[PDB]
Protein backbone atom coordinates (compact mmCIF):
# COMPACT_ATOMS: atom_id res chain seq x y z
CA UNK A 1 0.00 0.00 0.00
CA UNK A 2 2.83 2.28 -0.31
CA UNK A 3 3.39 4.90 -2.76
CA UNK A 4 -0.33 5.49 -3.44
CA UNK A 5 -1.37 9.01 -0.79
CA UNK A 6 -0.68 11.72 -2.71
CA UNK A 7 -1.09 15.34 -0.65
CA UNK A 8 -3.98 16.68 -0.82
CA UNK A 9 -6.52 13.95 -1.22
CA UNK A 10 -9.38 12.88 1.26
CA UNK A 11 -9.54 9.40 2.19
CA UNK A 12 -10.53 7.40 4.99
CA UNK A 13 -7.35 5.87 6.36
CA UNK A 14 -8.28 2.88 8.52
CA UNK A 15 -5.74 1.02 10.84
CA UNK A 16 -4.82 1.09 14.52
CA UNK A 17 -3.43 3.41 16.84
CA UNK A 18 -0.48 2.21 18.52
CA UNK A 19 1.69 3.95 20.55
CA UNK A 20 5.62 4.03 20.38
CA UNK A 21 7.94 4.48 23.65
CA UNK A 22 4.90 9.64 20.29
CA UNK A 23 1.41 7.70 18.91
CA UNK A 24 1.64 6.47 15.13
CA UNK A 25 -1.03 5.01 13.01
CA UNK A 26 -0.18 1.65 11.43
CA UNK A 27 -1.80 2.24 8.22
CA UNK A 28 -4.18 -1.02 7.09
CA UNK A 29 -6.28 -0.06 4.52
CA UNK A 30 -7.21 2.97 2.59
CA UNK A 31 -13.76 15.23 -4.51
CA UNK A 32 -16.60 15.39 -7.18
CA UNK A 33 -15.87 12.15 -8.85
CA UNK A 34 -15.99 9.99 -5.50
CA UNK A 35 -19.50 10.54 -5.14
CA UNK A 36 -21.17 6.99 -6.27
CA UNK A 37 -24.54 6.79 -8.11
CA UNK A 38 -26.48 5.87 -5.52
CA UNK A 39 -30.18 5.14 -5.92
CA UNK A 40 -31.71 7.23 -3.40
CA UNK A 41 -29.45 10.53 -4.61
CA UNK A 42 -30.56 10.09 -8.24
CA UNK A 43 -34.25 9.75 -7.42
CA UNK A 44 -33.56 13.84 -6.26
CA UNK A 45 -32.16 14.67 -8.80
CA UNK A 46 -34.89 13.62 -11.20
CA UNK A 47 -37.43 15.44 -9.07
CA UNK A 48 -36.03 19.05 -10.42
CA UNK A 49 -36.20 17.88 -14.02
CA UNK A 50 -39.95 16.95 -14.44
CA UNK A 51 -40.74 20.33 -12.44
CA UNK A 52 -39.61 22.11 -15.27
CA UNK A 53 -37.85 25.24 -15.95
CA UNK A 54 -34.41 24.12 -14.19
CA UNK A 55 -32.28 26.70 -15.78
CA UNK A 56 -34.29 29.43 -14.33
CA UNK A 57 -35.34 28.05 -10.82
CA UNK A 58 -31.63 27.34 -9.83
CA UNK A 59 -30.54 30.87 -11.10
CA UNK A 60 -33.16 32.55 -8.73
CA UNK A 61 -32.13 30.02 -5.79
CA UNK A 62 -28.94 31.68 -5.01
CA UNK A 63 -28.69 33.99 -2.94
CA UNK A 64 -31.92 34.53 -1.12
CA UNK A 65 -31.07 37.42 0.19
CA UNK A 66 -30.23 39.98 -2.61
CA UNK A 67 -32.61 41.32 -4.80
CA UNK A 68 -32.44 42.23 -8.38
CA UNK A 69 -29.80 41.28 -10.51
CA UNK A 70 -31.22 38.43 -12.79
CA UNK A 71 -28.60 38.38 -15.16
CA UNK A 72 -25.77 38.74 -12.75
CA UNK A 73 -27.07 35.47 -10.99
CA UNK A 74 -27.10 33.66 -14.11
CA UNK A 75 -23.38 33.61 -14.67
CA UNK A 76 -22.96 32.32 -10.77
CA UNK A 77 -25.12 29.18 -11.80
CA UNK A 78 -22.61 27.59 -14.56
CA UNK A 79 -19.51 28.80 -12.84
CA UNK A 80 -20.53 25.67 -10.28
CA UNK A 81 -20.38 23.28 -13.47
CA UNK A 82 -18.03 24.83 -16.31
CA UNK A 83 -17.47 23.67 -19.55
CA UNK A 84 -15.42 20.14 -20.88
CA UNK A 85 -11.72 19.78 -20.12
CA UNK A 86 -11.18 18.57 -24.02
CA UNK A 87 -7.66 16.82 -23.98
CA UNK A 88 -6.16 16.85 -27.29
CA UNK A 89 -3.97 14.02 -28.56
CA UNK A 90 -1.44 16.31 -29.33
CA UNK A 91 -0.72 17.57 -25.95
CA UNK A 92 -2.70 20.29 -25.45
CA UNK A 93 -5.00 20.53 -22.45
CA UNK A 94 -7.98 22.93 -23.27
CA UNK A 95 -8.81 24.99 -20.19
CA UNK A 96 -12.87 24.65 -19.46
CA UNK A 97 -13.32 26.57 -16.57
CA UNK A 98 -14.90 30.04 -16.97
CA UNK A 99 -13.49 33.24 -15.84
CA UNK A 100 -16.44 35.82 -14.38
CA UNK A 101 -15.24 38.93 -13.36
CA UNK A 102 -18.10 40.95 -11.14
CA UNK A 103 -17.35 44.93 -11.54
CA UNK A 104 -19.10 47.94 -10.48
CA UNK A 105 -19.53 50.77 -7.24
CA UNK A 106 -19.53 48.93 -4.13
CA UNK A 107 -22.53 48.91 -2.84
CA UNK A 108 -24.58 46.12 -4.68
CA UNK A 109 -23.24 43.11 -2.25
CA UNK A 110 -20.29 42.00 -4.20
CA UNK A 111 -18.86 40.52 -0.35
CA UNK A 112 -22.07 38.59 -0.33
CA UNK A 113 -22.18 37.09 -3.44
CA UNK A 114 -18.73 35.81 -3.22
CA UNK A 115 -19.15 34.03 0.09
CA UNK A 116 -22.22 32.96 -0.90
CA UNK A 117 -20.52 30.41 -4.11
CA UNK A 118 -17.94 29.62 -1.56
CA UNK A 119 -20.47 27.79 0.74
CA UNK A 120 -22.28 25.93 -2.38
CA UNK A 121 -18.82 24.90 -3.55
CA UNK A 122 -17.53 21.79 -2.17
CA UNK A 123 -13.79 22.97 -2.41
CA UNK A 124 -13.99 26.62 -2.80
CA UNK A 125 -11.53 28.92 -0.50
CA UNK A 126 -12.37 32.68 0.35
CA UNK A 127 -9.68 35.28 0.76
CA UNK A 128 -9.14 38.94 -0.07
CA UNK A 129 -6.62 41.03 -1.91
CA UNK A 130 -4.21 43.15 0.57
CA UNK A 131 -4.60 40.40 3.41
CA UNK A 132 -3.17 37.39 1.33
CA UNK A 133 0.08 38.50 -0.49
CA UNK A 134 2.09 36.56 -2.60
CA UNK A 135 3.31 34.01 -0.38
CA UNK A 136 -0.02 33.13 1.13
CA UNK A 137 -1.67 32.75 -2.85
CA UNK A 138 0.50 30.68 -4.18
CA UNK A 139 2.80 28.34 -1.40
CA UNK A 140 4.40 29.22 1.65
CA UNK A 141 7.97 26.86 1.72
CA UNK A 142 8.37 26.34 5.24
CA UNK A 143 10.31 24.16 7.45
CA UNK A 144 9.48 20.61 9.02
CA UNK A 145 10.16 20.75 12.44
CA UNK A 146 10.84 17.34 13.02
CA UNK A 147 12.23 15.51 9.44
CA UNK A 148 13.70 19.17 8.53
CA UNK A 149 12.82 19.11 4.74
CA UNK A 150 11.42 22.20 2.85
CA UNK A 151 8.06 21.16 2.10
CA UNK A 152 4.98 23.04 -0.04
CA UNK A 153 2.48 24.41 2.27
CA UNK A 154 -1.04 24.55 0.13
CA UNK A 155 -2.49 28.38 0.20
CA UNK A 156 -5.60 29.46 -1.52
CA UNK A 157 -4.56 28.51 -5.55
CA UNK A 158 -3.66 25.38 -4.05
CA UNK A 159 -6.59 23.81 -1.78
CA UNK A 160 -9.27 24.99 -3.47
CA UNK A 161 -8.72 22.62 -6.49
CA UNK A 162 -11.36 21.79 -9.02
CA UNK A 163 -13.61 24.39 -7.17
CA UNK A 164 -14.24 28.37 -7.13
CA UNK A 165 -11.43 30.54 -6.18
CA UNK A 166 -13.14 33.73 -4.43
CA UNK A 167 -10.57 36.77 -4.60
CA UNK A 168 -11.89 40.07 -2.66
CA UNK A 169 -10.82 43.14 -3.83
CA UNK A 170 -8.46 42.34 -7.37
CA UNK A 171 -7.84 46.37 -7.63
CA UNK A 172 -6.18 47.00 -4.23
CA UNK A 173 -3.30 43.92 -4.78
CA UNK A 174 0.05 44.56 -5.56
CA UNK A 175 1.97 43.80 -8.31
CA UNK A 176 3.66 40.16 -7.11
CA UNK A 177 0.53 38.93 -6.38
CA UNK A 178 -0.89 38.83 -10.07
CA UNK A 179 2.12 36.36 -10.91
CA UNK A 180 0.45 33.45 -10.53
CA UNK A 181 -2.94 34.40 -11.61
CA UNK A 182 -1.63 34.83 -15.40
CA UNK A 183 -0.84 31.25 -14.84
CA UNK A 184 -3.70 29.87 -14.14
CA UNK A 185 -5.90 31.82 -16.37
CA UNK A 186 -4.12 30.17 -19.45
CA UNK A 187 -1.97 27.19 -18.05
CA UNK A 188 -3.56 26.11 -14.92
CA UNK A 189 -0.67 25.46 -13.57
CA UNK A 190 2.08 27.53 -11.16
CA UNK A 191 5.51 28.12 -11.38
CA UNK A 192 7.47 28.10 -8.28
CA UNK A 193 10.98 28.37 -7.84
CA UNK A 194 11.97 29.11 -4.39
CA UNK A 195 14.58 27.25 -1.99
CA UNK A 196 15.55 25.53 -4.52
CA UNK A 197 12.15 23.32 -5.23
CA UNK A 198 11.57 24.22 -8.81
CA UNK A 199 8.16 22.31 -9.38
CA UNK A 200 4.83 23.08 -10.71
CA UNK A 201 1.61 22.68 -9.54
CA UNK A 202 -1.71 22.12 -10.40
CA UNK A 203 -4.49 24.82 -10.08
CA UNK A 204 -7.59 24.64 -12.14
CA UNK A 205 -9.61 27.16 -10.19
CA UNK A 206 -12.29 29.20 -11.13
CA UNK A 207 -11.43 33.23 -10.36
CA UNK A 208 -14.28 34.96 -9.44
CA UNK A 209 -12.27 38.36 -8.71
CA UNK A 210 -14.33 41.27 -7.77
CA UNK A 211 -12.70 44.73 -9.01
CA UNK A 212 -13.47 48.21 -7.73
CA UNK A 213 -12.97 52.06 -8.91
CA UNK A 214 -10.36 53.94 -7.82
CA UNK A 215 -12.53 56.89 -6.91
CA UNK A 216 -14.84 55.20 -5.15
CA UNK A 217 -17.36 55.97 -7.71
CA UNK A 218 -17.78 55.26 -11.16
CA UNK A 219 -17.11 58.17 -13.74
CA UNK A 220 -19.17 58.00 -16.58
CA UNK A 221 -16.71 60.82 -18.15
CA UNK A 222 -13.67 58.80 -17.67
CA UNK A 223 -12.97 55.64 -20.28
CA UNK A 224 -13.54 52.01 -18.99
CA UNK A 225 -10.05 50.99 -18.47
CA UNK A 226 -8.64 54.49 -16.70
CA UNK A 227 -11.82 54.48 -14.35
CA UNK A 228 -10.67 50.35 -12.98
CA UNK A 229 -6.49 50.20 -12.15
CA UNK A 230 -6.39 46.83 -14.22
CA UNK A 231 -4.22 46.40 -17.51
CA UNK A 232 -5.93 45.34 -20.59
CA UNK A 233 -4.17 42.02 -20.47
CA UNK A 234 -6.22 40.77 -17.61
CA UNK A 235 -9.48 41.64 -19.15
CA UNK A 236 -8.79 39.65 -22.51
CA UNK A 237 -8.45 36.53 -20.14
CA UNK A 238 -11.98 37.05 -18.22
CA UNK A 239 -14.97 35.71 -19.71
CA UNK A 240 -17.50 37.67 -18.64
CA UNK A 241 -17.10 41.09 -17.29
CA UNK A 242 -20.06 42.96 -15.47
CA UNK A 243 -20.64 46.55 -14.52
CA UNK A 244 -23.13 46.53 -11.93
CA UNK A 245 -23.58 50.46 -11.47
CA UNK A 246 -25.62 51.86 -8.49
CA UNK A 247 -28.03 53.72 -10.28
CA UNK A 248 -30.63 55.78 -8.17
CA UNK A 249 -33.79 54.80 -9.01
CA UNK A 250 -37.49 55.81 -7.28
CA UNK A 251 -38.96 51.76 -8.51
CA UNK A 252 -35.46 49.82 -7.41
CA UNK A 253 -34.94 51.35 -3.97
CA UNK A 254 -38.34 50.92 -3.25
CA UNK A 255 -38.54 46.87 -4.23
CA UNK A 256 -35.08 46.54 -2.38
CA UNK A 257 -36.07 48.01 0.57
CA UNK A 258 -39.16 45.67 1.37
CA UNK A 259 -37.17 42.97 0.50
CA UNK A 260 -34.36 43.62 3.45
CA UNK A 261 -36.98 43.85 5.99
CA UNK A 262 -38.65 41.07 4.87
CA UNK A 263 -35.19 39.00 5.99
CA UNK A 264 -34.43 40.80 9.22
CA UNK A 265 -37.97 40.29 10.24
CA UNK A 266 -39.31 36.17 9.54
CA UNK A 267 -35.68 35.11 8.91
CA UNK A 268 -36.59 34.03 5.48
CA UNK A 269 -36.76 34.75 1.61
CA UNK A 270 -40.42 36.52 0.69
CA UNK A 271 -42.79 34.08 -0.85
CA UNK A 272 -42.51 34.06 -4.71
CA UNK A 273 -43.80 31.40 -7.42
CA UNK A 274 -41.23 28.64 -6.45
CA UNK A 275 -39.91 26.68 -3.47
CA UNK A 276 -36.31 27.78 -2.62
CA UNK A 277 -33.54 24.83 -3.73
CA UNK A 278 -32.03 24.11 -0.09
CA UNK A 279 -27.97 23.40 -0.45
CA UNK A 280 -27.76 20.10 0.44
CA UNK A 281 -29.69 19.18 -2.92
CA UNK A 282 -28.19 21.60 -5.42
CA UNK A 283 -24.59 19.77 -4.86
CA UNK A 284 -26.38 16.44 -6.09
CA UNK A 285 -27.30 18.51 -9.30
CA UNK A 286 -23.89 19.99 -10.01
CA UNK A 287 -22.09 16.84 -9.32
CA UNK A 288 -24.19 15.32 -11.64
CA UNK A 289 -23.81 17.70 -14.63
CA UNK A 290 -20.54 17.29 -14.13
CA UNK A 291 -20.13 13.73 -15.23
CA UNK A 292 -22.00 14.58 -18.83
CA UNK A 293 -19.57 15.68 -21.34
CA UNK A 294 -22.02 17.67 -23.88
CA UNK A 295 -20.51 17.12 -27.62
CA UNK A 296 -20.80 20.56 -29.95
CA UNK A 297 -23.32 19.91 -32.88
CA UNK A 298 -22.20 20.75 -36.54
CA UNK A 299 -25.03 22.75 -37.73
CA UNK A 300 -24.59 25.50 -34.48
CA UNK A 301 -20.94 25.60 -35.46
CA UNK A 302 -22.12 28.36 -38.59
CA UNK A 303 -23.72 30.37 -35.86
CA UNK A 304 -20.76 30.82 -33.64
CA UNK A 305 -18.16 31.94 -36.37
CA UNK A 306 -21.13 34.40 -37.94
CA UNK A 307 -21.48 35.90 -34.28
CA UNK A 308 -17.36 36.43 -34.05
CA UNK A 309 -17.99 38.42 -36.83
CA UNK A 310 -20.40 40.68 -35.96
CA UNK A 311 -18.97 41.39 -32.33
CA UNK A 312 -15.34 42.31 -33.85
CA UNK A 313 -16.82 44.56 -36.04
CA UNK A 314 -18.68 46.52 -34.05
CA UNK A 315 -16.01 46.80 -31.03
CA UNK A 316 -13.75 48.07 -34.24
CA UNK A 317 -15.84 51.12 -34.63
CA UNK A 318 -16.10 52.05 -30.80
CA UNK A 319 -12.12 52.43 -30.66
CA UNK A 320 -12.27 55.63 -31.03
CA UNK B 1 -10.70 19.29 39.56
CA UNK B 2 -11.46 22.32 37.07
CA UNK B 3 -13.53 24.80 38.14
CA UNK B 4 -13.73 27.40 35.37
CA UNK B 5 -36.79 37.90 42.02
CA UNK B 6 -35.99 41.12 43.35
CA UNK B 7 -33.86 42.23 40.36
CA UNK B 8 -36.46 41.28 37.74
CA UNK B 9 -38.83 43.12 39.45
CA UNK B 10 -37.00 46.25 39.38
CA UNK B 11 -36.39 46.06 35.75
CA UNK B 12 -40.10 46.05 34.70
CA UNK B 13 -40.71 48.58 37.23
CA UNK B 14 -38.44 51.09 35.34
CA UNK B 15 -39.40 49.69 31.61
CA UNK B 16 -42.54 51.02 32.41
CA UNK B 17 -41.70 54.76 31.92
CA UNK B 18 -41.27 56.41 28.41
CA UNK B 19 -37.87 58.30 29.52
CA UNK B 20 -35.80 55.62 29.89
CA UNK B 21 -33.68 56.33 26.88
CA UNK B 22 -32.50 59.07 27.96
CA UNK B 23 -31.97 57.94 31.78
CA UNK B 24 -29.61 55.37 30.98
CA UNK B 25 -27.45 57.32 28.32
CA UNK B 26 -26.91 59.95 30.55
CA UNK B 27 -25.30 57.59 33.47
CA UNK B 28 -23.07 55.87 31.23
CA UNK B 29 -20.44 58.73 31.46
CA UNK B 30 -21.79 60.82 34.60
CA UNK B 31 -18.58 62.98 34.12
CA UNK B 32 -17.93 63.31 30.96
CA UNK B 33 -20.58 66.77 30.42
CA UNK B 34 -22.27 67.29 27.42
CA UNK B 35 -22.22 65.09 23.95
CA UNK B 36 -25.56 63.28 24.73
CA UNK B 37 -25.99 61.97 20.37
CA UNK B 38 -22.61 59.69 20.90
CA UNK B 39 -23.57 58.30 24.92
CA UNK B 40 -27.03 57.04 22.88
CA UNK B 41 -24.69 55.17 20.38
CA UNK B 42 -22.85 53.21 23.05
CA UNK B 43 -26.28 52.49 24.66
CA UNK B 44 -27.43 50.40 21.50
CA UNK B 45 -23.74 49.09 20.76
CA UNK B 46 -23.70 47.37 23.76
CA UNK B 47 -26.99 45.87 23.29
CA UNK B 48 -26.63 44.44 20.13
CA UNK B 49 -28.95 43.59 17.28
CA UNK B 50 -30.71 40.41 16.48
CA UNK B 51 -28.62 37.88 14.53
CA UNK B 52 -30.32 36.58 11.82
CA UNK B 53 -30.02 33.25 10.34
CA UNK B 54 -31.68 32.04 7.31
CA UNK B 55 -32.56 28.93 6.46
CA UNK B 56 -29.98 27.69 3.86
CA UNK B 57 -26.83 28.66 6.27
CA UNK B 58 -25.58 32.29 5.23
CA UNK B 59 -26.05 34.09 8.82
CA UNK B 60 -25.97 37.68 9.18
CA UNK B 61 -24.65 40.27 11.46
CA UNK B 62 -25.86 42.30 14.40
CA UNK B 63 -23.49 44.20 15.93
CA UNK B 64 -23.20 48.11 15.31
CA UNK B 65 -19.61 49.41 14.56
CA UNK B 66 -18.95 52.66 15.91
CA UNK B 67 -15.92 55.18 14.56
CA UNK B 68 -15.09 58.71 16.33
CA UNK B 69 -13.26 60.92 14.49
CA UNK B 70 -12.10 64.13 16.64
CA UNK B 71 -9.36 66.55 18.17
CA UNK B 72 -7.35 64.23 20.51
CA UNK B 73 -8.18 64.24 23.82
CA UNK B 74 -12.06 65.08 23.34
CA UNK B 75 -14.25 62.53 25.04
CA UNK B 76 -12.70 60.08 23.03
CA UNK B 77 -9.47 58.29 24.79
CA UNK B 78 -11.18 58.99 29.10
CA UNK B 79 -15.12 57.25 26.97
CA UNK B 80 -12.88 54.33 25.57
CA UNK B 81 -11.82 53.46 29.43
CA UNK B 82 -15.68 53.23 30.81
CA UNK B 83 -16.74 50.73 28.26
CA UNK B 84 -14.00 48.22 29.21
CA UNK B 85 -15.55 48.64 32.88
CA UNK B 86 -19.25 48.28 31.99
CA UNK B 87 -19.54 45.93 29.85
CA UNK B 88 -19.15 41.94 30.97
CA UNK B 89 -16.64 41.13 28.29
CA UNK B 90 -14.35 44.02 26.51
CA UNK B 91 -10.62 43.60 25.69
CA UNK B 92 -8.76 46.70 25.51
CA UNK B 93 -6.36 47.05 22.48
Amino acid sequence: LVRSLSPGDIVDVTGIFLPAPETYLEAQFVKFASFSLTSDVEERVMELITSGDVYNRLAKSIAPEIYGNLDVKKALLLLLVGGVDKRVGDGMKIRGDINVCLMGDPGVAKSQLLKAICKISPRGVYTTGKGSSGVGLTAAVMKDPVTDEMILEGGALVLADNGICCIDEFDKMDESDRTAIHEVMEQQTISISKAGINTTLNARTSILAAANPLYGRYNPRLSPLDNINLPAALLSRFDILFLMLDIPSRDDDEKLAEHVTYVHMHNKQPDLDFTPVEPSKMREYIAYAKTKRPVMSEAVNDYVVQAYIRLRQDSKREMD
Amino acid sequence: TVYPDFDIRNINKLSKKKDIFDILSQSLAPSIYGHDHIKKAILLMLMGGVEKNLENGSHLRGDINILMVGDPSTAKSQLLRFVLNTASLAIAT
